[PDB]
């Protein structure tokens, strides 16, 4: 009656886990008396369900299996081709794997050891959450700089759009100050366009500053984001072996 | 790009208080003026030409009228400001200099613009920037929807004129439920017709016992009758007068701007039916027409000048192209990832159809990280004719760990989703380069085909070349008429009564819930059975997960039986268009569905999931989004919100372009309400950057340090003039007059949050309330708040309507930014802690609290209303899974108004950081609420008061259970939102194991009781009546 394939009470969120980016052919029994196959096709988990009537199984009428075991084993070696949909019942899921998980034996060392797991996770957790933080405000600040230096270069361009207009103006009456002999006014204008020319200098260093701080930062975002990737994998991992210590802890108990 | 931070200079959050502006005069002079911090720009003009007369070359220029200032803004843009009564702090310039230029161009033009995108929070000029012909059509296209909507606005004008801006807030159906006709003597309402009277102006009232049934005009009819009573005139002369005040005079609500102008009875209104409910007599106002007339201005559309500039700019069908489908995956810009962690990295690809892929995924050969090259085509096991016209391509760059070599871990680091069809029906071709987003938070699978389409805007992102077929011409979709002449060919090929048990499967499926398990052979029995669906239309979800989307014999039959649907009711239609439902067909017959029958009540209501639903679609330009801004262009108070639910998510860089151009197209046809939004925009932006100030310049700093500087900035006349007089983004008919800075305090909750006070300038507040105080707080993401409060006020109504009078207070809360929002704040209320505290304590503090609040016939009414209240958070706490409940997050009003506050997660939330799969009961009924329902008793569980009470929970449990496809739907329709709480699918499921859908009728009812004698240890007890329903 029991077997690898067959897992029992299972809730439909482990079914999507179990059948994630697998292969077609990929499949697992669970009970609803009657029992809900679950085989993958084209990526979607396909539910097939084992109707139970006199002590006969099968998919739909007329219900030709005396067991469940004789129904999976049928469509194990020959191919479905009772719905039109050609894939056969090949890469069984089997729940012995899963016990390799949790290597321990007594009830003792697996709680002892799923203490360090979950202190473990809290941790990692901890480190993941605060290291997103830092993801989100370098990705933020990184953009409010992009958009200033955007607003240093139109500021840069009005500034020497009043060079080139203070230009333009200068020319003519340069001339007439020169020939007039009136020295005094010729030293202003020229003193009024150091001190624009003198602000220009300030903008340009400005941005120059702020582009050295945008890399600098996107430096700091690229060793985030490596940091962020190489965390998931181990976080994920440690998770799920913490899950397999509870779900252990619940099967050799009281229920 | 939109602007930084909402500092009034870049990296400086407030200017000192003088400030060198370093003026450019149009004759090439450079004049440094002193200009203090809150100066208009018309001083600073007129104290800038004084002093130019001293710097040389002073002949050239003319007179300072005929010249505007002009700067570069946060925004990186050249904005031109030609409102010159606006202060130097409030301008949002990047650097202190001001440029000055003669005024050029359409000036109205500039002006509106500059509205619509202060408004917006970016410049409107970059979406003229974009090259994409889909931005550029879709602002062209979607200019119809709004002239259709002023046209309408003017036509019964000035009545229509006051139906958009002040709309009558009304339920959605007249008929009363038992409880709220028993309550009215005998069928009639009584209510104090307030007025002010000329000549002296007195507030006068008069008291009238009328129908409840009765229409606004009705009631301005029987208010005349009784004062004319004493006159004794003639039934004709009354009649005539009556006539004459009813085509000059109209109702409204004391204290608010709600007004009563269209034809709907009186009980219908939410301010009478919650005046019935609470027991309190309503207070309404006969305002003359001529002064609301007067003070609603005439909005115009002028068309924008995109729409009339010169346009910038063989045919094979799908079904003939005898090909399979290939995608060539060329090369990867960079990847962030670390040498000696990560081992190999490869693109996994897939074709989907919203949610379930249409045919298993392809990857690319394993190549390292310093040589991201594949130039692989991958070949898919789908037929380019069964191809869908809502197909997609999913992709992401994702990585291998192979360390550990039994097991290998794969992680993705950043995705990216093309349409195959574009929004002309084009089928892509040629080359293509992609920036790809990173991969949001929690995010473990490797694909995310929830996720926007289309390209990053930030271009500094790992960018993916592809390379699509091409058959020597340009492919399109087929027509409409093409489609259904190939569904005839499949129903002919295969060629009455129906089994009794047939139908009652087919009864039986409709009914479950949207997320339940639908078998492959139900899905053949619904597919055969495709005909016989007309008949019992609410099965069309069903029928439409059961079609093989990846086949176009299937889909076109699909498409007529579509076509020629019954209607479904509003609440139904929108299960359609969620992440699972994505072809355009579905969603057409879904957005039809809510034009003819989704009532503006419900539209409101419902308001938040359908502008996040905008986020699943294809394309900018669709029936849905022209539905939404017809509606709120229609209608104020649905525009209101519409906006601001737009507005808080513009920070978000996947929704930026779509919601940018959404709100450019609402604030060019919504007309006067732009000037009022601005007002409220930038009362919001000050007090953003008031409470930056606190957090990171006042971080180490004294609360009595900090109060007397938060006390300083609002007394200066720029904070004074921004925050006073305008309306409350909370509700739009409440209105925010003069700020009491006498009660403005920086509270001590988490990440502490500013309280706010203003004065009602309301001629008659009073009679509602004189205080608006509002939370205002920056930190913390409120849109879980919103969510839960909005699902509160849903489950109220569900109960209200069944006859169950369970107060709930859904408290107003509005997300407005990236972490910020407010919170409307209850009157007369207190914390447990807070209660305990004023008295150590026993169990009994909350009760002889209450007693001495309620004292003789009000005791009653109070231990009547904390039990309703507590019974109804009881079942929608444990429903949703809020947050564990603490003495600091439960509230009572004076009254004894029961009500929790600071939501902040729901659902199994906890789930994943500690792994113990079980159904909490999150508010626990300590004997601290049992001493208070059973009024002071030892035996707390063994009372009469305790069995209504538990009656009370087992009512709220069904009635949620029996709506339960709403709730899921409404979550459903929340997924691409962004929250950590809500991404997948099986985050719902929660409230499925809660809800016990799966389970029996009879068997729901034994779960709630026994999760409810688990968390209070014994209490609840069954009953026989349990059995006879019927499973
Ligand atoms: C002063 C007086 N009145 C008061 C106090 C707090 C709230 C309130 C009224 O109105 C009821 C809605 N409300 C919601 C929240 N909050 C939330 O939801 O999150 C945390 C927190 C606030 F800081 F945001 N806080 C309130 C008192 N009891 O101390
Ligand atoms: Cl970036």
């Amino acid at each position: 009656q029991d077997a690898e394939w067959y897992w029992g009470d299972i809730s439909r969120e482990e079914v999507n886990e179990k059948l994630r980016d697998t292969a077609d052919g990929t499949f697992l029994v669970r009970d609803a008396g009657d029992y809900t196959l679950t085989l993958r096709k084209g990526g979607n988990n396909k539910l097939i369900k084992i109707f139970h009537r006199d002590g006969k199984y099968g998919f739909s009428d007329p219900l030709t299996f005396s067991s469940v075991v004789e129904l999976i084993n049928h469509y194990r070696n020959e191919s479905l081709a009772n719905p039109k949909l050609d894939v056969k019942l090949l890469y069984p899921v089997s729940k012995y794997q899963q016990d390799q998980v949790v290597k321990e034996d007594n009830i003792e060392a697996v709680g002892k050891k799923l203490h360090e797991y979950n202190t473990q996770f809290q941790e990692k957790s901890r480190e993941y959450d605060r290291l997103y933080e830092e993801y989100t405000r370098t990705s933020q600040e990184i953009q409010m700089k992009r958009t200033a230096i955007e607003a240093f270069n139109e500021t840069i361009k009005i500034f020497e759009e009043q060079c080139q207009t203070q230009e333009r103006y200068s020319k003519e009456y340069i001339e007439k100050f020169k020939r007039e002999g009136n020295e005094k006014e010729i030293q202003r204008i020229m003193h009024n366009y150091d001190k624009l020319k003198s602000r220009i200098s300030e903008i340009i260093d400005s941005r120059r500053r702020l582009e050295e701080d945008l890399k600098k930062q996107a430096a700091e975002y690229r060793e985030i984001d490596k940091r962020m990737n190489s965390i998931k994998p181990d976080l994920i991992q440690l998770r799920k072996t913490r899950d397999q210590y509870l779900m252990w802890l619940t099967q050799k108990g009281v229920r | 790009p939109p602007r930084p931070s909402s500092g009034e200079l870049w990296g400086i959050h407030l200017m000192p208080p003088r400030i060198l502006v370093e003026c450019l005069l149009p004759n090439g002079m450079i004049v440094t003026l002193e200009c203090l911090r809150e100066a208009t720009l018309i001083t600073i003009k007129h104290e800038l030409f004084k002093e130019a007369r001293k710097y040389p070359l002073h002949q050239l220029l003319q007179d300072e009228s005929s010249y505007i200032f002009v700067s570069v803004t946060q925004e990186a843009e050249r904005e031109e400001f030609f409102d010159e009564t606006r202060r130097l702090c409030d301008l949002r310039l990047f650097q202190p200099f001001l440029k000055v230029i003669e005024p050029v161009g359409n000036r109205e033009e500039k002006i509106l613009n500059r509205e619509i995108g202060f408004a917006i929070g970016m410049p409107v000029c970059e979406f003229d920037m974009v090259k994409d012909p889909e931005v550029q059509d879709f602002r062209r296209n979607i200019l119809n929807v709004c002239k259709e909507a002023v046209d309408l606005r003017d036509l019964n004008s000035p009545h229509s004129r006051a139906m958009y801006v002040y709309p009558p807030n009304v339920e959605s159906s007249p008929e009363l439920p038992k409880h709220i006709y028993n309550k009215l003597d005998k069928g009639q309402i009584i209510v104090v017709i307030w007025v002010i009277v000329s000549p002296n102006n007195d507030k006068q009232k008069y008291t009238l016992k009328i129908n409840h049934d009765c229409v606004p005009e009705q009631v301005i009819a029987e208010a005349i009758r009784k004062k004319t009573r004493s006159m004794l005139l003639s039934s004709e002369q009354l009649k005539l007068c009556v006539l004459e005040y009813q085509g000059k005079y109209i109702l409204k609500v004391c204290g608010c701007d709600e007004y009563f102008l269209e034809k709907y009875p009186l009980s219908q209104y939410k301010y009478i039916r919650s005046c019935i409910m609470l027991g309190r007599m309503p207070n309404l106002m006969l305002m003359a027409k001529e002064s609301l007339y007067s003070q609603l201005p005439m909005d115009c559309f002028t068309m924008p000048s995109y729409s009339r500039r010169i346009s910038t700019a063989s045919t094979k069908s799908l079904w003939v192209i005898n090909s399979a489908l290939r995608i060539k995956i060329l090369c990867a810009t960079y990847v962030n990832v670390n040498i000696r962690d990560i081992d190999k990295i490869y693109v996994r690809t897939g074709i989907y159809h919203g949610g379930e892929p249409l045919c298993d995924n392809v990857n690319t050969q394993r190549v390292p990280c310093s040589n991201p090259r594949w130039n692989e085509w991958l070949n898919y096991d789908i037929y380019i004719p069964d191809l869908p016209r809502a197909a997609r391509l999913c992709l992401s760059i994702c990585s291998v760990k192979g360390r550990k070599g039994a097991k290998e871990e794969h992680c993705p680091l950043a995705w990216g989703n093309i349409n195959l069809f574009d929004y002309t029906d084009t089928l892509v071709s040629g080359k293509m380069a992609l920036n790809l987003w990173p991969v949001p938070h929690g995010l473990e699978d490797l694909l995310n085909p929830i996720g926007v389409t289309g390209s990053n805007p930030n271009k500094e992102t790992p960018c993916l070349e592809l390379e699509f077929d091409w058959f020597s011409s340009v492919v399109k979709f087929p027509d409409m008429s093409v489609i259904e002449e190939h569904a005839n060919w499949s129903v002919s090929r295969e060629a009455n009564e129906l089994r009794e048990n047939d139908k009652e499967q087919l009864k039986a499926i409709s009914t479950r819930d949207p997320l339940s398990e639908i078998t492959e052979q139900e899905k053949d029995f619904l597919w055969s059975h495709r005909h016989y669906c007309v008949t019992i239309p609410e099965i069309l979800p069903k029928l439409l997960l059961s079609v093989k989307w990846n086949s176009r014999d299937e889909v076109a039959q699909m498409y007529c039986l579509v076509k020629d649907w019954p209607p479904i009711k509003p609440e139904q239609a929108m299960e359609l268009l969620d992440c699972n439902y994505p072809d355009p067909m579905v969603r057409g017959f879904a957005v039809r569905c809510l034009e003819k029958y989704l009532t503006d009540d419900k539209l409101s209501q419902y308001l938040i999931q359908l502008v996040q639903v905008l986020k699943y679609e294809q394309y900018l330009d669709n029936l849905l989004v022209r539905f939404l801004l017809k509606k709120a262009l229609t209608n104020q108070r649905i525009g209101h919100f519409f906006f601001w639910h737009l507005k808080s998510e513009m920070h978000n860089k996947t929704v930026s372009q779509r919601f940018g151009l959404l709100l450019e197209s609402y604030c060019r046809a919504c007309g006067m309400y732009l000037k009022h939004l601005n007002r409220q925009v930038e009362a919001m932006e000050k007090l953003i950057n008031l409470t930056d100030i606190l957090k990171q310049e006042k971080k180490d700093e004294t609360q009595k340090v900090q109060m007397k500087f938060l006390v300083e900035q609002m007394r200066r006349p720029d904070f004074m003039d921004a925050l006073q007089g305008f309306l409350s983004p909370l509700n739009p008919a409440h209105q925010l007059g003069n700020l009491r800075l006498e009660e403005c305090r920086i509270m001590s909750s988490a990440k502490r949050p500013l309280w706010l006070n203003w004065e009602n300038p309301d001629i008659m507040s009073e009679l509602l309330f004189q205080n608006n105080e509002i939370i205002f707080k920056n930190g913390d993401d409120l849109r879980q708040d919103m969510l839960t409060l909005q699902i509160i006020r849903i489950m109220e109504n569900i109960w209200q309507n069944q006859g169950l009078d369970l107060r709930m207070l859904p408290y107003g809360c509005l997300s407005i930014g990236d972490c910020v929002g407010l919170i409307e704040v209850v009157r007369n209320s207190h914390t447990i802690m807070q209660i305990q505290c004023k008295g150590q304590f026993n169990s009994h503090t909350l009760h002889q609290w209450l007693k001495d609040k309620n004292k003789g016939e009000i005791y009653d009414a109070a231990i009547d209303l904390f039990t309703r209240s507590c019974a109804g958070y009881c079942v929608a706490t444990f429903i949703l899974g809020i947050g564990d409940r603490h003495n600091s997050n439960i509230m009572v009003k004076d009254d004894g108004q029961l009500f929790h506050i600071d939501f902040g997660h729901f659902l199994d939330h906890k789930k994943k950081k500690f792994g113990y799969k079980r159904e909490r009961v999150p508010f626990v009924l300590t004997q601290d609420f049992l001493i208070v329902i059973s009024k002071g008793a030892q035996e707390c569980t063994k009372t009469r008061e305790f069995e209504r009470f538990q009656e009370m929970c087992y009512k709220a449990y069904l009635a949620i259970r029996q709506h339960a496809n709403l709730f899921i739907n409404l979550f459903s329709m929340m997924l691409g939102s962004g929250m950590p709480e809500l991404q997948s699918f099986d985050d719902i499921a929660y409230i499925r194991k809660t809800l016990a859908l799966d389970k029996t009728e009879q068997e729901a009812l034994e779960y709630f009781m026994k999760q409810m004698n688990d968390a209070h240890h014994g209490g609840w007890t069954t009953k026989m009546d349990w059995i006879f329903h019927e499973i």
